[PDB]
């Protein structure tokens, strides 16, 4: 069996067990993910790398995370792009900025990005997003065309507690947010 | 407030044996301070 | 707050988590740092830095490790060199192999080093081990002269289940080996 | 139900940088052994 499993309750200046990727990095003790400034990207990962499934054995792996974070316009309306939790080859490196939130590439499914990620996207891409044009939760697989949508009203300036499981048995992924 | 989304996604489809996990953001021609404030995770695989 | 943890019951061919230095490498469940062969230096550490204390408050961490190993030599006489569990920079890399065990240089005392090791050794090295001859534990900090050791019969070929335990608000650091 | 035990105070913050690695080593020189290891288990935590 193998577990991983860390905590990081407060960040430090020198969170040495985060790999940091564009100008992501730690300050006033939140993990810093972008500035309030147009076409940035920062993305964190955690430095060990996770055995999310075996092949000599067939079994898969269940997996909680959850974390606090707060999105931070100006007005609820001039907000963009989006945020995300992602899992993802080893070696990932920060893919298109904008409205793909540097984790995907085509809306056309590649079978070689291999990367699933939850988004929490406060900016609508006419071409790959609910026609609503609302904000919203999704399950991203190798597209930036979620598989799946829940409507979000953002509470711009809130923190938020999201819960994000796994279930091998099942094979399902919940995603809980939740405004305090 | 809460908002819960589910589905079935057979992760071994889609992602390699071994994975880096992380968060992402990213500002285009509008922009948002994206900030985490703490962070929980476990995984188990059995042998 | 901040936590690190995790566990590996069986040890993989592709054991991603850990990094090997050396002649150190996984094989049949096993994670093997030498097998019986001269001249052998093999070291495998967790992939991740572990936050062990932090300056901005004074708070040193609370750690516990258990892990079980077998030492397996042709016969009881001839046995050589030891094991150890060590605590050490982030870039650490393998020092001298013999008497040195893999982490130490020298026999006097370097605070250039900032490793601190548990060992369990096997050949008494008339430089710097008990003069009585003895296999023994060992609490080494910066130099391979321990600062304490104990006497340990070793019991060739079989497992021995180890528990290293400190606790930051008496800095103790206490270690215990099983055989069954 | 043979045991080895071994206290000392070592106060870690002194000796070791404040972020560290753990592992194992084990080496051989004109005599030697295998020296394996059968599973590793750790927790810290820091307040
Ligand atoms: C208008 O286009 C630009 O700005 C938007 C919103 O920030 C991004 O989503 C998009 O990818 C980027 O190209
Ligand atoms: C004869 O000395 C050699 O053999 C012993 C036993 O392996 C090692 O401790 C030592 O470093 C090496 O120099
Ligand atoms: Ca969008
Ligand atoms: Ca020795
Ligand atoms: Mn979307
Ligand atoms: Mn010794």
């Amino acid at each position: 069996t193998e577990t991983t499993s860390f905590s990081i309750t407060k960040f430090g200046p020198d969170q040495q067990n985060l790999i940091f990727q564009g100008d992501g990095y730690t300050t006033k003790e939140r993990l810093t993910l972008t500035k309030a400034v147009r076409n940035t990207v920062g993305r964190a990962l955690y430095s060990s790398p996770i055995h999310i499934w075996d092949s000599k054995t067939g079994n898969v792996a269940n997996f909680v995370t959850s974390f606090t974070f707060v999105i931070d316009a100006p007005n609820s309306y001039n907000v963009a792009d989006g945020f995300t939790f992602f899992i993802a080859p080893v070696d990932t490196k920060p893919q298109t900025g904008g409205g793909y939130l540097g984790v995907f590439n085509s809306k056309d499914y590649d079978k070689t990005s291999q990367t699933v990620a939850v988004e929490f996207d406060t900016f609508y891409n006419t071409a790959w997003d609910p026609s609503n044009g609302d904000r919203h939760i999704g399950i991203d697989v190798n597209s930036i065309k979620s598989i799946n949508t829940k409507s979000w009203a953002l509470q711009n300036g809130k923190e938020a507690n999201v819960v994000i499981a796994f279930n091998a048995a099942t094979n399902v992924l919940t995603v809980s947010l939740t405004y305090p | 407030t809460s908002y819960t989304l589910n589905e079935v996604v057979p992760l071994k489809e889609f992602v390699p044996e071994w994975v880096r996990i992380g968060f992402s953001a990213t500002t285009g021609a509008e922009f948002a301070a994206h900030e985490v404030l703490s962070w929980y995770f476990h995984s188990e695989l059995a042998g």
